[PDB]
RNA sequence: GGUGAAAUUCUUGGAUUUAUUGAAGACUAACUACUGCGAAAGCAUUUGCCAAGGACGUUUUCAUUAAUCAAGAACGAAAGUUAGGGGAUCGAAGAUGAUCAGAUACCGUCGUAGUCUUAACCAUAAACUAUGCCGACUAGGGAUCGGGUGGUGUUUUUUUAAUGACCCACUCGGCACCUUACGAGAAAUCAAAGUCUUUGGGUUCUGGGGGGAGUAUGGUCGCAAGGCUGAAACUUAAAGGAAUUG
C-alpha cells in the first residue's frame, strides 16, 4: 500500500542523478535540469518559496519531507543536516510516477 | 401551594419527513410569561425514540434516535437529528463469548458541516462445517477489516447529508454494504453501525429544515 | 392510539427506589418519589412494598395531568458499584402496570465503565 | 373496601427458619387466569379460601 | 579530569547553603546553561539570556520560555490543549 | 504443601494479569482467577407479565434481557452459597451440572 | 508472633542503637 | 526589571495613519522575533494571538485577560499564570473563567486576553541561596528587603515589641475591624496553621 | 446518601433524581478466554514512525565459533525518597460517627502524601513453576496458538472462476493438559521431581539441628529508609508431610 520515502531516497542516492545544499540546487533549476527537489520542514518559508517559485518556473516537482534538516542529512547518507537536494536524473526508483 | 401543571402548556412534536410517525409526542412546559419565554427553553430540548416507534415496525426495536428540538409553531414544535445509538440488551445479546470482537471509528464532515463521528462493530463466526469451538482471528484480519471499515464509513458519509444517512439507514443499507464489500474475508457476523455522534452544527439554517418539514 | 406518553426512569439501589416519570425528554418531570416517602424505616427504604406504594401515586399523579402510556428505562447504581437493582424495582413496575398505565419500549441505561476509574474498598474491601 | 378473595391453587412448600410459615399458591376467585404465590402461617390445603389485605405484594422465599 | 563526583558547578559554592539546595540548584543550573536545540536552524545554538528568553546565536531568533529551561511540560501541554480546540473549531 | 496444582487459576505461562475487583466486596483478585458467572435475566418476574404485557402497548412486539458478568471474591463466592468446598477427588470436575 | 514484624521491630532497634551510637561519633 | 515574564515589543500598522503603534505585550510562551501576532474578534486561535473570550471555547486558556473592556490588559499577568475558561451564557455575554488562585469570576465576554501561558516558568522553585540575590531582585523592584521582626523591635516600633524575651503576648491575627498600627500579623484569618488541601474554590 | 441496624454528612441557597453542554485527570471494561506475546519484572483503545525478536518454509549463507559461570555489568513490581508538572477517583497518616468492657481496628464519611508523568535514586517481594540450561528415550490421548502438506470438499456467485477461511486429515516449535504408572518419592506428587546404590549426561549457587540473628562487628553502595556481605558468645531438645477418630 505504500513504499517508503526513505528507501526511495537512498534510491535515488546509489542510482540516481542529484546534488545537495540550497546553491547547487538553485544552480541545476536554473539550468532547468533537476526534475524533482525534496525540502525540509523546518527551513525558512521564504527559502520554501523561492524554490517551489524556482520550480514552478522550470517545471519541476517538489517534495515536503516530514522532518528536518538533520534528519534529511541522515537520510542521503551524511552526518550532516541539509534542507534540500535537487536530482537530476531521477535513478533505479520510479519516484516520477509515484504519488510525487 | 401551587399545582404548577395549572401553568403548563402542551407541545406537539413534529418530527422529519423522512420517517413515517411525526405523532411522536408531547411535551408540557411552563407558561411564557413576562421577561420568560417558555418557547426560549423549549428550542433547546432532546428526546429520544426507538425507530420502531418511528416507522412503525418493531424489526427496529433495539437501535434508537436522538432528536433535538430546533422550532416552535403554534402550540406545535419541529425537531431534527440529534444522534443514533445502539441497545445494551441487543448489544449484549449480541455480544458472547467464543467469537472475537472488533471495533473502529472514524470521523469526518458530511458534504454540509455536520460532523459526526460513527462507530462500527463486527464479531468473527465459523462457517457451517467448523468444530473447534472458539473461532478467533489475528491482528492482520483485524488490521486490514479495520481498515477497510474506516473506508467505506468515510467513503459513504462524505458524499452525504445528514437526510442521506437517515433514509439510509432506515432501510439499513449501510450494513449490508459492507457485508457484500467483506464476503472476500469472513463471514463476519453482527456486523452493525451502531452509534453516531454528532461534534459540530452549521448555523441553524431555520430555512432548510421547514423545507424538510411542511406536510399535512 | 389516543394515548398520550411520557417516560418512566426507575433506579434502584440497594438502599432506594426511585421512581421518576417525565415528557418524552428528561425535563418537566411529571412524578418523583421514592420508599422512603412512603416509609420512614430507613432499611425498608428499598422495600419493594415501598416500591409499590410509591408507584401507585406516581401513576395517580401521571393521570391527573394526563398522561396515559409510557416508555421505561431503568438502571442501577453502577459506574463501579453494583450494576444489578434491588428489589424494589421490579415492584414499582409491576405496580405501575397495575395502575393502568400502558406500557411500550423497556430499556436498560445503567452506566458501564471502559475499565474506569478505582473501586471503592482498598485492594482487601469492606468485610462484613 | 378493596379486601379480595383467592382460593388456593396449590402447595409449594414450608419455608421459613422455624418452618411454621408455608408457602402457596391462589387463585383470585373472580379472575381465575391471575393467580398469585404468596406466604401463610398455618395449616393449608388446597381448595380453602383466603381474605387478602393485597393482591400485588407478591411474596417469595423467607428465612 | 572528572575533578568532582558529584557537585560538578555547585562547586562555585562551596561548602555553604545546604546539600539538598546545592542539588536542587545544580539541576537547574545545568538546564539553563545547556545550549539547546533551535526549532528554526535545527543546530545547538539555543542559549539563554535575561531569564525567560533565549537566542539562537546563529539564526538571531529569539524565543520565550521559562527561566531555567526553554519549554514548561505546562506550556508543551497548553499547545496540544489549543491545537486540539483549534482543530474541533475550525472543522 | 501444593492444595492444588495450578494454585490459582489459568496463569500458567504469562507472570502478570491485570486484576479485577469482585463486585461483592470490591477486593482485588486475578482475572485468571476470580470466578466468573453472567447473570441473564429477563427483567420482568413471571408473577407479572400478565398484568405487563396487559398494560402493555405494542402487543406482543418483544421483551428484553438483562445481561451482566459477574466477577467474585474467593470468600464472597463461598459465602454466597455460590460455590463451595469439593471432595479431593471430586476437585478436578471441570464441568458444571 | 510474625516475621514481618519481628522485621519492623529490628530496623527500628537498629535505628535506635545507631542513634546512641553516633552521640559518640 | 522587577519582573519574570518578558516582554514583547509588537508593532502594528496604525489603521487610522501611515505609522506605527509599537505596544509592550507580555510574552506567551512560544513566541519569537519575525512572528505575527492577531488581534480580533476574527482572529485565529493560536498561541501570541489575542482574542475575545466569546471568541474561544470552553477549555481554553489564556494569559493578559481583562477584566473589563478595555482596561489593555490585567489578569494572568505573571510568569506561568494562566487563566481557563470554563463556560459562557449569552444572558448578559458574560464568560466565566478559573484564576490561578483558583478563583471563579465572571466577566465580559468582549473582554480580550493573548493565547498560552507567560514565559518565566519555575522561577520561583530555585533557592536564592543567600542575601545577595534576594538583595538585587528587591533592589530592582522596591525598597522591601530586608525585613525585622516585631519581636525584636521595641514596643515603640512594633505591637510585638516587647522584653525579656523575643515573643509577642496576644494573638497574631487582626481582626479586619481594626486599624492601620494594629495591622502587624495575621488579618482576617478564618483559621491559621499547617494545613491542607488543596484546592482553592469549590 | 450510607448500614447488618443507625449515626456522622447534603439539603428552599431546592439537595439526591432528571436532561443538555463542558472540563479534567486516570483507566482501557464486556466481547474476551487452561488463549495470546514476551530473559524476568511483565504486557489490552486506534493508527503511524522506530528499531528489535523468536518460530518456521527452507537441496540457501560460514566452520567448532559453543554450555554453565566467581569478579564484574544491564533490566529490575509496588511502596519509598529529591525536585518540577499533575492532582478526577482511591486512599496508610489523619479527622470523624457507630459498635464494643474498652477500639486511636475492622463498618461508615471526608481527606493530606501517594496513586499519573518527567529527570534522578533505590534494588528488594510468597521477585513461586517456592522446581536452571541443552539433548535421548517412556502411551497414548486429544484439544489448541504461531509455522509448513493434499481435498476431481463446503460455502462464499457470475456461468463457474478466484482467492478465501472452515473443516478432513498430513505436519513443527508451543503455553499447557487428561488417565495410568512402567521408574522415582514415606506421602502429597512427579509426560515430569522419570532416566539411581546397577550409585558419574556437559554444568553454576546456595543449603546443614533450632534459636541467638540476617543481630553484632567492620567494609561497601545509597540523599536517606536501608540493602549486599556477614559472625560469635549464650541457650535448647526440637519444628514440619500425609493420612486416621474425633
Amino acid at each position: 500500500s505504500q513504499e517508503s520515502i526513505n528507501q526511495k531516497l537512498a534510491l535515488v542516492i546509489k542510482s540516481g542523478k542529484y546534488t545537495l545544499g540550497y546553491k547547487s540546487t538553485v544552480k541545476s533549476l536554473r539550468q532547468g535540469k533537476s526534475k524533482l527537489i525534496i525540502i525540509a520542514a523546518n527551513t525558512p518559508v521564504l527559502r520554501k518559496s523561492e524554490l517551489e517559485y524556482y520550480a514552478m518556473l522550470s517545471k519541476t516537482k517538489v517534495y515536503y519531507f516530514q522532518g528536518g534538516n538533520n534528519e534529511l542529512g541522515t537520510a542521503v547518507g551524511k552526518l550532516f543536516r541539509v534542507g534540500v537536494v535537487s536530482i537530476l536524473e531521477a535513478g533505479d526508483s520510479d519516484i516520477l510516477t509515484t504519488l510525487a | 401551594v401551587v399545582d404548577p401543571f395549572t401553568r403548563k402548556e402542551w407541545f406537539d412534536i413534529k418530527a422529519p419527513s423522512t420517517f413515517e410517525n411525526r405523532n411522536v409526542g408531547k411535551t408540557l412546559v411552563n407558561k411564557s410569561t413576562g421577561l420568560k419565554s417558555a418557547s426560549d427553553a423549549l428550542k433547546g430540548r432532546v428526546v429520544e425514540v426507538c425507530l420502531a416507534d418511528l416507522q412503525g415496525s418493531e424489526d427496529h426495536s433495539f437501535r434508537k434516535i436522538k432528536l433535538r428540538v430546533d422550532e416552535v409553531q403554534g402550540k406545535n414544535l419541529l425537531t431534527n437529528f440529534h444522534g443514533m445509538d445502539f441497545t445494551t440488551d441487543k448489544l449484549r445479546s449480541m455480544v458472547r463469548k467464543w467469537q472475537t470482537l472488533i471495533e473502529a471509528n472514524v470521523t469526518v464532515k458530511t458534504s454540509d458541516d455536520y460532523v459526526l463521528r460513527i462507530f462500527a462493530i463486527a464479531f468473527t463466526r465459523k462457517q457451517a462445517n467448523q468444530v473447534k469451538r472458539h473461532s478467533y482471528a489475528q491482528s492482520s484480519h483485524i488490521r486490514a477489516i479495520r481498515k477497510v471499515i474506516s473506508e467505506i464509513l468515510t467513503k459513504e458519509v462524505q458524499g452525504s447529508t445528514l437526510a442521506q444517512l437517515t433514509s439510509k439507514l432506515i432501510p439499513e443499507v449501510i450494513n449490508k454494504e459492507i457485508e457484500n464489500a467483506t464476503k472476500d474475508i469472513f463471514p463476519l457476523q453482527n456486523i452493525h453501525v451502531r452509534k453516531v455522534k454528532l461534534l459540530k452544527q452549521p448555523k441553524f439554517d431555520v430555512g432548510a429544515l421547514m423545507a424538510l418539514h411542511g406536510e399535512g | 392510539n389516543s394515548q398520550v406518553f411520557g417516560v418512566a426512569r426507575i433506579y434502584a439501589s440497594f438502599n432506594d427506589t426511585f421512581v421518576h416519570v417525565t415528557d418524552l425528554s428528561g425535563k418537566e418531570t411529571i412524578a418523583r418519589v421514592t420508599g422512603g416517602m412512603k416509609v420512614k424505616a430507613d432499611r425498608d427504604e428499598s422495600s419493594p412494598y415501598a416500591a409499590m406504594l410509591a408507584a401507585q401515586d406516581v401513576a395517580a399523579k401521571c393521570k391527573e395531568v394526563g398522561i396515559t402510556a409510557v416508555h421505561v428505562k431503568i438502571r442501577a447504581t453502577g459506574g463501579t458499584r453494583t450494576k444489578t437493582p434491588g428489589p424494589g424495582g421490579q415492584a414499582a413496575l409491576r405496580a405501575l402496570a397495575r395502575s393502568g398505565l400502558r406500557i411500550g419500549r423497556i430499556e436498560d441505561v445503567t452506566p458501564v465503565p471502559s475499565d474506569s476509574t478505582r473501586k471503592k474498598g482498598g485492594r482487601r474491601g469492606r468485610r462484613l | 373496601t378493596p379486601v379480595t378473595l383467592a382460593k388456593v391453587i396449590k402447595v409449594l412448600g414450608r419455608t421459613g427458619s422455624r418452618g411454621g410459615v408455608t408457602q402457596v399458591r391462589v387463585e383470585f376467585l373472580e379472575d381465575t387466569s391471575r393467580t398469585i404465590v404468596r406466604n401463610v402461617k398455618g395449616p393449608v390445603r388446597e381448595n380453602d379460601i383466603l381474605v387478602l389485605m393485597e393482591s400485588e405484594r407478591e411474596a417469595r422465599r423467607l428465612r | 579530569a572528572k575533578r568532582t563526583k558529584k557537585v560538578g558547578i555547585t562547586g562555585k559554592y562551596g561548602v555553604r547553603y545546604g546539600s539538598s539546595l546545592r542539588r536542587q540548584v545544580k539541576k537547574l543550573e545545568i538546564q539553563q546553561h545547556a545550549r539547546y536545540d533551535c526549532s528554526f536552524c535545527g543546530k545547538k545554538t539555543v542559549k539563554r539570556g535575561a531569564a525567560g528568553i533565549w537566542t539562537c546565536s546563529c539564526c538571531k531568533k529569539t524565543v520565550a520560555g521559562g527561566a531555567y529551561t526553554v519549554s514548561t511540560a505546562a506550556a508543551a501541554t497548553v499547545r496540544s490543549t489549543i491545537r486540539r480546540l483549534r482543530e474541533m473549531v475550525e472543522a | 504443601p501444593k492444595k492444588r496444582a495450578s494454585n490459582g487459576r489459568n496463569k500458567k505461562g504469562r507472570g502478570h494479569v491485570k486484576p479485577v475487583r469482585c463486585v461483592n466486596c470490591s477486593k482485588s483478585i486475578p482475572k485468571d482467577k476470580a470466578i466468573k458467572r453472567m447473570a441473564i435475566r429477563n427483567i420482568v418476574e413471571a408473577a407479572a407479565v400478565r398484568d405487563l404485557s396487559e398494560a402493555s402497548v405494542y402487543p406482543e412486539y418483544a421483551l428484553p434481557k438483562t445481561y451482566n458478568k459477574l466477577h467474585y471474591c474467593v470468600s464472597c463466592a463461598i459465602h454466597a452459597r455460590i460455590v463451595r468446598v469439593r471432595s479431593r477427588e471430586d476437585r478436578k470436575n471441570r464441568a458444571p451440572p | 508472633m510474625r516475621a514481618k514484624w519481628r522485621k519492623k521491630r529490628t530496623r527500628r532497634l537498629k535505628r535506635k542503637r545507631r542513634k546512641v551510637r553516633a552521640r559518640s561519633k | 526589571s522587577g519582573r519574570g515574564a518578558p516582554l514583547a515589543k509588537v508593532v502594528f500598522r496604525d489603521p487610522y495613519k501611515y505609522r506605527l503603534r509599537e505596544e509592550i505585550f507580555i510574552a506567551n510562551e512560544g513566541v519569537h522575533t519575525g512572528q505575527f501576532i492577531y488581534a480580533g474578534k476574527k482572529a485565529s486561535l493560536n498561541v501570541g494571538n489575542v482574542l475575545p473570550l466569546g471568541s474561544v471555547p470552553e477549555g481554553t486558556i489564556v494569559s493578559n485577560v481583562e477584566e473589563k473592556p478595555g482596561d489593555r490588559g490585567a489578569l494572568a499577568r505573571a510568569s506561568g499564570n494562566y487563566v481557563i475558561i470554563i463556560g459562557h451564557n449569552p444572558d448578559e455575554n458574560k464568560t466565566r473563567v478559573r484564576l490561578p488562585s483558583g478563583a471563579k469570576k465572571v466577566i465580559s465576554s468582549d473582554a480580550r486576553g493573548v493565547i498560552g501561558v507567560i514565559a518565566g516558568g519555575g522561577r520561583v522553585d530555585k533557592p536564592l541561596l543567600k542575601a545577595g540575590r534576594a538583595f538585587h531582585k528587591y533592589r530592582l523592584k522596591r525598597n522591601s528587603w530586608p525585613k525585622t521582626r516585631g519581636v525584636a523591635m521595641n514596643p515603640v516600633d512594633h505591637p510585638h515589641g516587647g522584653g525579656n524575651h523575643q515573643h509577642i503576648g496576644k494573638a497574631s491575627t487582626i481582626s479586619r475591624g481594626a486599624v492601620s498600627g494594629q495591622k502587624a500579623g495575621l488579618i482576617a484569618a478564618r483559621r491559621t496553621g499547617l494545613l491542607r488541601g488543596s484546592q482553592k474554590t469549590q
